[PDB]
């Protein structure tokens, strides 16, 4: 029956709707009652009645029952809206760019533009820029925002400058720069003692914050702890040890870049670097 | 005019306007949406 079967079979669906993993296999599973085309003309009408739902992937095509709000609010979409739409919530966590949306429902770039612009107005998508190129604007739900992304722009400079001070604590006392020698002094006693480092110290040292951002994983750490590596303000020993390159006198014949100035006026006698390319 | 006559008179505005104002309060809505 239209509605026995449709609030039983949505029953299944309220109380499980065996995850979204459900197929007609699954159906047969529970409820094998129905005959062929009684259990289908009935669930062809759910969609018609917007109560359960279909999706493709993999194996045979799941289901699951839609929520009512939901079920209302594809019924008040358009016939774009219903492919589209209900394909973007499809999209998934990820969202899905235009043309290969286009590519999916062989339509313009017109078309799919203004049941965006209506999808809009809905406000249960939204324009989505994620990592990758900024040409897309991805529409997923505009209930989620998820994705893969610290962040792509700027002052991780500055939260790396901040942690290569604590860094050059890390070694030795403090940096006694004043006159030439005012370092350890044999490294206190015997620096083959000292083996450290810190590591996941790090974020019980970042709960100072005093900035605005997360906490971070010591994974990340370490690849924060890479460039400074790579641009030699510290060293890489055994792995979580680390150590600092002395950056510091960089900071503050000759062989060091800085504490170094040119002439570099007038006179031919210079060195550029490309006096023959 | 008395304060009837805006009662009545401005009444009449707001059933016609209620939509249009009900838009622009709406989109002010949007505000709290567009933040997130």
């Amino acid at each position: 029956q239209l509605s026995d079967n449709a609030k039983t079979l949505h029953s299944q669906m309220m109380s499980k709707g065996i995850g979204a993993l459900f197929t007609q296999q699954e159906l047969q599973k529970q409820m094998g009652i129905g005959s062929l085309t009684d259990l289908m003309s009935i669930v062809q009408e759910l969609l018609d009645k917007n109560l359960i739902k279909l999706v493709k992937q993999n194996d045979e095509l799941k289901f699951q029952g839609v929520l009512e709000s939901e079920a209302q609010k594809k019924a008040t979409m358009s016939a774009e809206e219903a492919l589209v739409y209900s394909y973007i919530e499809a999209s998934g966590r990820e969202g899905i760019w235009s043309k290969t949306i286009k590519a999916r429902t062989n339509l313009h770039q017109h078309v799919v533009l203004k049941c965006l612009k209506s999808l809009e107005s809905q406000r249960y998508v939204k324009s989505v820029k994620s990592v990758k190129f900024p040409t897309r604007k991805i529409y997923m739900l505009y209930s989620l925002q998820p994705s893969v992304d610290e962040l792509d722009i700027e002052f991780i400079n500055s939260l790396l400058t901040i942690v290569w001070r604590f860094i050059s604590e890390n070694t030795f006392p403090n940096g006694f720069k004043n006159f030439e020698n005012g370092p350890k002094k044999n490294v206190f006693y015997a620096p083959n003692v000292k083996n450290y480092s810190t590591t996941q110290e790090i974020l019980e040292f970042i709960t100072a914050a005093q900035v605005a951002n997360v906490e971070l994983t010591p994974s990340n750490i370490r690849s924060l702890c890479e460039v400074l590596v790579y641009d030699d303000k510290l060293e890489k020993v055994t792995h979580d040890c680390y150590r600092v390159t002395l950056e510091s006198i960089l900071q503050m014949s000759i062989f060091n870049y800085f504490k170094m100035f040119p002439a570099s006026k007038h006179d031919k006698e210079v060195v550029y670097f490309d006096e023959w390319t | 005019l008395n304060e009837e006559a805006s009662k009545l008179k401005e009444r009449i505005w707001i059933g016609l306007n209620a939509d249009f104002l009900l838009e622009q309060e709406s989109k002010r809505l949007k505000q709290e949406a567009d933040i997130a």
